[PDB]
């Protein structure tokens, strides 16, 4: 009852530029319990090899943390950020906003 | 403002399966880290080990894995001896902040199931009244060992002041560094009609204080919704800053990015291009 | 496999499981109408005993080689400890948890309820014989407690099976109180040429299972150990 | 937090058909498994196959399962009914990420009706060999149709059909019978 909900934000470290090399970040924050189990995707599919930072708590007692990878964009491709925690009746999805 | 904290999680989803984490940060910054395979504190940063000699480091890695061991698991017991609920969380932090220069003002707090449980004020563990008895209860164990009290008065006392003393100087180089931001323009979720967004992305920049506002000429577009500053892999920040006008009022309309690094030479991106179009 | 207790006494069941596995052996109970339950698991890595949700902490214990050596000793018994218990153990895979062997617990509040059953063979009847060409020989274990009891036929001391039938479960001789001792029924189907043949011997074998001598028994009664009761009949030329 | 219901308790269904058995549970979870396990009469613990949280329909020899799970509802068919095959039925679920314990259902008995190539069922009587004036009342080659029934008193002790072993090319009949301490001993009229 006291669970908290995560606070899902998507975003790039340079901006969009196709056959270049960038970095994908998805921040997830503000949630408890900690069994969070996050998944970026391309495409709909899962992405493999994605590092993510040490788990750390806010002054709220609430969790945070980041999942990024390396990708290089296409014209046809598609990203977004998959969370499923215990106050989602199904996995929430936000997607990587482009032009 | 500057405050060195180590943090501490312990969960528990079920009978089996406990999870236990420990680091240390510099208040946005995670400087160590528990190894659980060989109990050694893995130093995330060649400065991270401040002015402490390799033999006093020692010293603490054995407190910190004795703690550890006594600590995490006469929990088990307690979750059975108690009522608690699976799955339940134990967090705690403790520190110490470096009010004007540094020193004085320590702390240490524990949260059972992500609220305010129980505190260590100078000497003794006082429970919140909002927690209610089984704090209560808690406190009475904390507070038996006078022992263990006794190390940690003097880990938040002594060697927690003079170890930031230490920490941020060593860590001087790293902490006073500038990057520039790097930044960028493009749509958002274009609300009702007639109407566009404009986001703002600032990328890239250290230290964390940045500046950022939409503009028409020389006056602020006080209509900038300004988001929230987001962390990447290097410590650097990420922040978009979004704009909601009519689709006849877009043009003339620029972003303009104030931060320390770029040395009063501000980024001044505009509305032109394939974005009007 | 079967043990039996009265109450207030101890039993240690033993934990015949397929070798070494992962380190976590959980202890599971099933009863009669009712949906099985872990009540502890032994953590092997520590030797230690974690307990469920509401258990007293001096019931159960665990110890011992987890290589199909584990043992679990339930002490201070009462009647409501009645049931089969299993030990579970994980894969390596996580994929499904293996069961061992059961271990069926019976607590009564008299050790003086257990009685040895009564076999006793019944010839095949005439009028079955007409018409049909085949015997059918009835044998019953009546008089026994508690309900396990191992039925076998033997025809000249050779076990056979090919043509038995017997009953899936135990009935109740009197379905009024606990301690109620129950009865077992069993057929056999022999040709008319090898009934009416007066050289055969046919033996119900039934097992039961009791106390052991390690027991102390108090009554003028033969001591109902766990024994073997046989009843035997012979072929009429007629 | 987590429940797992079994409806019924007791079925039958004649050999070489196929029957399902139904099962409903309650779970917290975004990440699980469901296992079915089949209990033998020798009070033995055998798994049979397992069904994950966002797995297709699970499928491995004569196992098959239909999973609902907008309503948490997962059901083993077991098609091409043997005998051997005949036993208790049990279904569980699991931390698919902390594999803890099991939940389980409270059982559903199944028995497998055999084949019957041409019925005769009657009613006959034997006596004791050792003769203590003990009889019985047998009545056999019942089809898979009938009861098994029970009577009233208290004495006159009934059996509720049976099953055979390896039984290699055996009689294959069903055999019921009835007991009670002579007196009345009616055969003809026991079973009615
Ligand atoms: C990354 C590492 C490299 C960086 C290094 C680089 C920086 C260097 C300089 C740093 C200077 C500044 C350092 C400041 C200290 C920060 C504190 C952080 C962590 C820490 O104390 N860990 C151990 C504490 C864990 C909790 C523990 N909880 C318990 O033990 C029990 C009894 C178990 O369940 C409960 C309980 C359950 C539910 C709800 C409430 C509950 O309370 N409570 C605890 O409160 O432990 C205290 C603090 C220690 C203690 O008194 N010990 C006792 C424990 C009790 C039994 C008697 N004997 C003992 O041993």
């Amino acid at each position: 009852g006291i669970q908290r909900t995560p606070k899902i934000q998507v975003y790039s470290r340079h901006p969009a530029e196709n056959g270049k090399s960038n970095f994908l970040n998805c921040y997830v924050s503000g949630f408890h319990p900690s069994d969070i189990e996050v998944d970026l995707l391309k495409n709909g599919e899962r992405i493999e090899k994605v590092e993510h930072s040490d788990l750390s708590f806010s002054k709220d007692w609430s969790f945070y943390l980041l999942y990024y990878t390396e990708f290089t964009p296409t014209e046809k491709d598609e990203y977004a950020c998959r969370v499923n925690h215990v106050t989602l009746s199904q996995p929430k999805i936000v997607k990587w906003d482009r032009d | 403002p500057l405050s060195f904290h180590v943090i501490w999680i312990a969960s528990f989803y079920n009978h089996s399966w406990k999870q236990n984490l420990v680091s240390g940060w510099l208040s946005d910054l995670q400087t160590h880290t528990w190894d659980s395979n060989s109990s050694t504190i893995v130093f995330l940063w060649p400065w991270s080990r401040g002015n402490f000699s390799n033999e006093e480091w020692k010293e603490l890695e054995t407190l910190f894995r004795i703690r550890t061991i006594r600590s995490f698991e006469g929990i088990r017991r307690y979750a059975h001896e108690l009522q608690f609920e699976y799955p339940f969380e134990i967090q705690v932090t403790g520190g110490c902040e470096l009010h004007s220069g540094k020193v004085s003002g320590s702390f240490l707090q524990l949260a059972y199931q992500g609220s305010d449980f129980v505190s260590f004020q100078n000497n003794s563990w006082l429970p919140y009244p909002v927690a209610g008895n089984m704090a209560k209860h808690f406190c009475k164990v904390l507070n038996q060992n006078q022992h263990e009290n006794d190390i940690t008065h003097n880990l938040l006392s002594d060697t927690c002041p003079r170890f930031i003393l230490g920490l941020l100087d060593a860590g001087k180089a790293h902490l006073q560094r500038q990057v520039k931001p790097e930044a960028w323009l493009s749509h958002g979720p274009s609300p009702g009609p007639g109407h566009l967004q404009l986001v703002c992305h600032v990328s890239g920049f250290y230290p964390k204080p940045v500046w950022v506002m939409w503009m028409r000429g020389e006056q602020e577009q006080q209509g900038t919704q300004r988001g929230d500053i987001l962390p990447s892999a290097d410590g650097t920040w990420y922040l978009r800053a979004t704009l909601e006008v009519a689709a006849g009022e877009a043009a003339d309309l620029s972003c303009r990015v104030k931060h320390s690094s770029l040395e009063g030479q501000d980024i001044v991106l505009y509305w032109e291009g394939s974005l009007v179009p | 496999k079967s043990v039996i207790r009265q109450t207030g006494s101890s039993a240690e069941i033993t934990c015949d499981l397929a070798e070494g596995s992962t380190g976590y052996i959980h202890w599971y109970l099933h009863q009669e109408g009712k949906a099985p339950q872990r009540l502890l698991y032994y953590d092997s890595y520590t030797s230690s005993v974690v307990l469920e949700s509401g258990i007293s902490p001096g019931k159960y214990d665990t110890y011992g080689s987890t290589r199909k050596n584990l043992r679990m000793i339930l002490r201070n018994l009462i009647e409501n400890d009645s049931g089969v218990y299993y030990c579970a153990t994980w894969d390596g895979d996580y994929y499904k948890k293996l069961f061992g062997s059961g271990t069926t617990l019976v607590v009564t509040e008299d050790l003086k309820n257990v009685f040895p059953p009564e076999v006793a063979v019944f010839e095949p009847s005439e009028a079955e014989i007409s018409h049909t060409q085949k015997a059918t020989l009835v044998c019953l274990a009546t008089g026994f407690y508690p309900d396990h009891v191992e039925l076998s036929w033997w025809v000249n001391g050779k076990e056979v099976h090919s043509g038995v039938c017997t009953d899936p479960q135990p009935l109740k001789e009197q379905p009024a109180l606990n301690d109620s001792r129950y009865a077992l029924s069993s057929r056999l189907r022999v040709s008319a040429t090898f009934w009416q043949n007066p050289r055969n011997h046919f033996r119900c074998q039934v097992q039961f299972y009791g106390l052991s001598e390690n027991d102390e028994w108090t009554q003028d009664r033969a001591k109902p150990v766990t024994q073997i009761v046989s009843a035997e009949a012979w072929g009429r030329a007629d | 937090a987590q429940k797992v219901t079994q409806a019924q308790s007791s079925v039958s269904m004649p050999v070489r058909k196929a029957v399902t058995l139904n099962c409903l549970y309650e779970t917290s979870w975004w990440s699980y498994y469901i296992f079915w396990y089949k209990q033998l009469p020798s009070k033995e613990m055998i798994f049979l196959i397992r069904q994950g949280s966002d797995e297709q329909n699970a499928k491995s020899g004569r196992y098959s399962v239909n999973f609902k799970k907008a309503a948490k509802s997962v059901a083993l068919t077991i098609s091409a009914l043997q005998l051997e095959d005949s036993a208790k039925y049990f279904c569980a679920l699991g931390e698919l990420r902390w594999p803890d314990k099991l939940i389980f259902g409270k059982g559903t008995r199944v028995t497998v009706e055999p084949n019957i190539q041409n019925p005769d069922p009657a009613v006959y009587q034997l006596r004791d060999s050792k003769s203590s004036d003990k009889s019985v009342c047998l009545f056999t080659d019942f089809d898979s149709q009938t009861n098994v029934s029970q009577s009233k008193d208290s004495d006159v002790y009934i059996t509720d059909k049976c099953v055979l072993d390896m039984r290699s090319m055996d009689f294959k009949s069903n055999s019921a019978v009835a007991w009670s301490n002579k007196s009345d001993f009616a055969c003809a009229n026991a079973f009615n």
